[PDB]
């Protein structure tokens, strides 16, 4: 049955099953994709969270970070009254719902923590904060506490880990102004297109792009982005799980800033898992 | 310009000169590293590409692997940007290399791209993805390649011989063993390479941080907004069966 | 006759007074602090129904409140229980003492409810800086018995049609005998609304009668009027009357009235409105 | 002089004279306002005292109601200031008026104060709450009252008629109505009294908001560090019960 299964869907044309990818999604959601990696046995040996704080990572270098707004470009497919051609400004109503659908598959009491640490409670009502709330649940549920949950093991294992923030809004970018700097943002200036005549970017982002592909490369030659001996701008220091520190990779030169939206994924990354697994 | 014609272990190759602001790299697009996944082969691993005779046009970027294409926006650029620019097949699995021009003498590190999309879209062919910039700039070797993306693959009946699952990582390992290979034929140091990749494709990397046989593949890896242990990049077994029983009574089998 | 209740009465009156006395803080169920063993009994007599419940249901047209605070309502408490305090130096706690102190500030709650209290108390990125750790637990214990208890009777007897006035009472006497990582501690306005200063036995500064006599008018004026403000002075700064939604109170210390906005209003939404539910689903 | 005498419903007091910077003030000290409860009537609800011949010497606080007393830092002023300054006593339902030497002639408003103390201890005689001050300033009629603490005022078997709880709170009452039948032979007008307390005070305040019976006795109500819905101000049937009975145990009573 399980061969007999697999046949019938060889002999489907590609694109239905293109058409009805979505619909097998487990609960109406958003930042959510039908077919990803299995955890198998075979490819990996057991769940992304725990190889990942029992593995082999000394001698490693690693490069991590984000983008200073990750959830705004998924709340437009799946979030209630959002839209890049409007201001998004949410209900309270509208708020409530995109959380169970920000964060689906989670009990009634779970989704009630969320709200209780993302709300505003002087102004719970005020739709602007609503908004950017939102999108920091769903950027910080899904990429900024992931992210800073690998970084800090990997280097309590031995791996040298850089770790940034990347903050400058491209003035070529057509998504509203709300959406701060998107989910995949930065990657137009790591790979120079500013450089690219046919292009409208800045001249002072030009200077940008040659600055980040620089630490790239830096960091490909040598596993350390710093440009070597070089003391006249700010040291770019290794992200440590106690310190915590990472760079602000901005127009202006490097800030060194601590902590990597620490209250944030103290809830997303130890209470949050025990209240799931104690109801 | 003799730059252009280089040789890998499966046969020889027709490449482009790019233009730079800088000045000119030298591309290989479009390289051909599995054979085509499809017919009895949909959901099946990926098997390396047999040896060809003749000279292989390297010059354009081949077919985007199957996947959604976005309706939300029609015509919006920030849509479009990441929405596929060639025809679609199932016939997709290439790579593409850029080289600095005069080929570095010496051995030469090696940027390894892996795109991202939730693992359901995106292809190395996209505007954003362009590797001349970097390439010109800081005379590095750069690599990306094709994965297959959505239940093309990722769908799996865990315990199956017919969709083991994962094959659309296992596409991505074979092409990093494509250059364990031949990147030494670009003027690249197949002991000094980096994986750097977005998204889906920084959760990518990571995974293979954690299965040990892609470890001898890299040295290096840089993850932007994403990461292996993330809520939306992995699912277990009894959920992936869940879904996957799910398309195929959507779709009339059984 | 006897019984059997009757008969335990009838035993205890027969003690002297200060026998029960020697053994009243043994009753208690476990370690505490601002714990007391003989309070108010929700019987159904006095209280028709628990506290909570009669301010839920109930209707306040017609009635005039003022409620406040002091700004370190838990320091003075730690000193009698939590593990690592005294007045006599810094009480620079560590984080193992500052967890043990949760689970004294905060008894008859579940390990998950407590891991709750250290999520939102705790400075993860300087989680064991004692001094953090110190102003930490004194605000775990002044939120929980205080500041919140009062946040919640204040938004519903206001939305239940009252008229409600707040402050925060925030100036530490000049004459103070507590150490000074305590601040403003419980029960420390209390001279300034009698108008202690005013003594001339008691060395109080110039400033500070001045302050009394301020605060006395205020408390008076309400007495009076049901409003602290002063009628006639309509350009003097005005105390605006609490409300759920704009939660306006004031600050009553050495300088002019200045309104504030919001009671420790996001600690307080744990207390009053997420713990209770965290409490009944586990 | 003749401002120093003055009868109430259950017989005649003589008063003392307080000075101030401001002026001085007419102060009736210690007026009983229940018969002593004590023996039989330990734990029960406290009777209103009967009258009496001659004139009661109102002139000093009477005794403080039995309690624990703190001995963290003895002789310390910052401890010391709340504990004690009179007798222990059961014999301790005693009030106290203070009321403007040139005694109103139109009837003034009325403060009342209940003082905190975790509802094990307090007593209406501390120098910090004494009134002299916020009369002679405000020229307002102001009375305290001591109620029972501990176990005297708060042990309870619920459903029992011997100790049915909460006849600290009862004392309150009382008091209250004795301000209602007798704060207008002082110059107050007991159709504005205002109760203020602070911390278990503060949540006296609450419950007598809470409860009919003596939401006839005041007009509108201040609550300083306190409220009645506090973790800490009400206790459960059942663990009243669990504590007046492990009490008993300890001093001996089967
Ligand atoms: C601040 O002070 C507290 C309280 O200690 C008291 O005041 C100090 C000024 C000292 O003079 C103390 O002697 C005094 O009691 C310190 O906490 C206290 O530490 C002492 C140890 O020095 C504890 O005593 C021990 O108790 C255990 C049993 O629990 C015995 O086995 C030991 O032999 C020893 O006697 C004491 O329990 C503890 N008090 C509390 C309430 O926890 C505190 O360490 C100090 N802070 C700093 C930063 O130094
Ligand atoms: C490059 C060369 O000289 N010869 C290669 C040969 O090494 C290679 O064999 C594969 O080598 C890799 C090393 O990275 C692994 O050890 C492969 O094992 C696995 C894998 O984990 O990748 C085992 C796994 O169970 C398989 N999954 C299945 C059957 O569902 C995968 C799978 O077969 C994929 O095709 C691998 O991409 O392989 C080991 O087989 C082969 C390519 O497989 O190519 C030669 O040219
Ligand atoms: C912001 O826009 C969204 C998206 O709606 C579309 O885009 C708008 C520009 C407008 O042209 C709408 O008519 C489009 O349908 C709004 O979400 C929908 O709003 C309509 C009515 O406003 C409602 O009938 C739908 O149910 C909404 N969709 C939901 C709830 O999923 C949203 O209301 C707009 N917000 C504001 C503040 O205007
Ligand atoms: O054999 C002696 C027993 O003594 C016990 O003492 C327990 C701790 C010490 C007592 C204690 C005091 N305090 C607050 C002190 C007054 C502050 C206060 C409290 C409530 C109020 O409303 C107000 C308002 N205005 O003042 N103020 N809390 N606890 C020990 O367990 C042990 O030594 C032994 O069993
Ligand atoms: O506030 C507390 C509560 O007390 C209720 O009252 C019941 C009082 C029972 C006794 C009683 C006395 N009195 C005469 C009042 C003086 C009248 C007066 C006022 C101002 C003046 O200038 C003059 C001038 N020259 O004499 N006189 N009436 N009854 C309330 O009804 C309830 O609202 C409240 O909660
Ligand atoms: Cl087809
Ligand atoms: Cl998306
Ligand atoms: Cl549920
Ligand atoms: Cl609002
Ligand atoms: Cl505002
Ligand atoms: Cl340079
Ligand atoms: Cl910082
Ligand atoms: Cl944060
Ligand atoms: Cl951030
Ligand atoms: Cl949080
Ligand atoms: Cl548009
Ligand atoms: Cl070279
Ligand atoms: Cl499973
Ligand atoms: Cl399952
Ligand atoms: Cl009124
Ligand atoms: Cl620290
Ligand atoms: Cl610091
Ligand atoms: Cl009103
Ligand atoms: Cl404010
Ligand atoms: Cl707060
Ligand atoms: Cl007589
Ligand atoms: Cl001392
Ligand atoms: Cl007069
Ligand atoms: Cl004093
Ligand atoms: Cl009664
Ligand atoms: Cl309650
Ligand atoms: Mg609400
Ligand atoms: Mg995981
Ligand atoms: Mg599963
Ligand atoms: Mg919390
Ligand atoms: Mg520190």
């Amino acid at each position: 049955n399980d061969t007999e299964l697999v046949a019938c869907l060889r002999t489907r044309p590609a694109q239905v099953l293109v058409n009805h990818e979505w619909h097998v999604l487990p609960q109406e959601s958003v930042f959510r994709f039908s077919f990803v990696p299995v955890v198998d046995g075979d490819f990996l040996s057991d769940t992304p969270e725990a190889l990942i704080n029992a593995g082999d990572f000394h001698g490693l270098q690693v490069l991590v970070g984000v983008v200073k707004d990750e959830g705004s470009y998924f709340l437009v497919y799946g979030a209630p009254g959002f839209s890049k051609d409007n201001e998004s400004l949410i209900s309270r109503a509208e708020f409530l719902a995109g959380v169970r659908v920000g964060v689906p598959q989670v009990s009634d009491l779970a989704a009630e923590a969320v709200v209780l640490h993302y709300t505003d409670w002087l102004h719970p009502e005020d739709p602007a904060r609503l908004r950017e709330a939102l999108s920091d649940v769903v950027g910080d549920h899904n990429v900024v506490c992931p992210v800073a949950q690998l970084a800090g093991r990997l280097a309590a294992q031995g791996a040298r880990v850089y770790a940034y923030v990347f903050e400058h809004r491209a003035s070529t970018l057509s998504w509203p102004l709300w959406m701060g700097v998107p989910h995949g943002y930065e990657i137009e200036f790591i790979f120079g297109i500013p450089l690219d005549p046919s292009r409208n970017y800045t001249a002072e982002e030009k200077i940008f792009a040659q600055r980040l592909m620089r630490y790239w490369a830096n960091f490909a030659r040598t596993g350390d982005p710093n440009e070597p001996r070089d003391p006249k701008a700010p040291q770019w220091p290794p992200y440590t799980a106690g310190a915590q520190q990472y760079v602000s990779l901005d127009l202006r030169p490097l800030e060194v800033r601590r902590g990597l939206r620490a209250q944030a994924c103290a809830f997303w990354n130890r209470f949050l898992p025990k209240l799931l697994s104690a109801t | 310009d003799a730059e252009l014609l280089v040789t890998v272990r499966g046969g020889r190759l027709r490449g482009i000169r790019l233009k730079t602001p800088g000045g000119p790299v030298s591309a290989f697009l479009g390289i051909p590293f599995a054979e085509p996944p499809m017919g009895p082969r949909r959901f099946l691993p990926p098997e390396p590409k047999q040896p060809w005779s003749g000279v292989v046009d390297a010059t354009t970027f081949q077919s985007v692997c199957y996947q959604y294409v976005d309706t939300l926006y029609p015509g919006f650029e920030g849509t479009e940007m990441w929405n596929p620019n060639r025809e679609l097949s199932e016939d997709c699995l290439y790579l593409n290399v850029w080289t600095p021009y005069p080929r570095p003498t010496s051995p030469t590190p090696v940027l390894v791209w892996i795109y991202g999309g939730g693992f359901y879209s995106g292809a190395s062919s996209l505007d954003v993805y362009d590797g001349r910039f970097l390439v010109q700039a800081e005379r590095t070797v750069l690599v990306s390649m094709n994965y297959r993306v959505g239940a093309f693959g990722f769908l799996a009946l865990p315990g199956s011989r017919e969709a083991p699952g994962n094959v659309g990582l296992l596409d991505q390992r074979l092409a990093l063993q494509w250059v364990q290979e031949n990147v030494a034929a670009f003027g690249g140091d197949p002991t000094s390479v980096t994986l750097f990749g977005e998204s889906a494709g920084a959760a990518s990397v990571g995974m293979h941080l954690l299965s040990p046989p892609s470890r001898g593949l890299f040295h290096r890896a840089v993850l932007q907004s994403g990461a292996p242990n993330g809520p939306w990049a992995t699912v277990g077994m009894g959920e992936a069966r869940r879904r996957a029983t799910q398309l195929a009574h959507l779709v009339g089998c059984p």
